């Protein structure tokens, strides 16, 4: 969150592990910028 | 000659205090009471609320 404007990049990939995140590299492409100009101190994940 | 009234219009408002500056673009919105003494206010307007 930049001077009122979210940004918010991401990436995918298939993966075969269950014990944590795999070891390796990848680069995460933006996707999304937002004018909220909202106020940001937390966030709470859903699933 | 669009926003003036002759018993005066108070639709615009502005905001008087606040505990910091605002960031570039920031947007508040917040009616929060401010405490401008050492009294809690509880939410209840008043002398330094
Ligand atoms: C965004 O809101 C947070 C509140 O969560 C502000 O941080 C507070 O600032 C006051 C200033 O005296 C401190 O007393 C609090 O302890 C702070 N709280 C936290 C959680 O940091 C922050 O200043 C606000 N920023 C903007 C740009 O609005």
């Amino acid at each position: 969150n930049i001077d009122g404007y979210f940004k918010i990049y991401s990436k995918h990939t298939p993966i075969n592990l269950v014990r944590d995140l795999p070891q390796g590299f990848s680069a995460l492409e933006p996707l999304v910028d937002l004018p909220i100009g909202i106020n940001i101190t937390r966030f709470q994940t859903l699933l | 000659n669009l926003d003036s009234k002759v018993g005066g219009n108070y639709n615009y408002l502005y905001r008087l205090f606040r505990k910091s500056n605002l960031k570039p673009f920031e947007r508040d919105i917040s009616t929060e009471i401010y405490q401008a003494g050492s009294t809690p206010c509880n939410g209840v307007e008043g002398f330094n609320c």
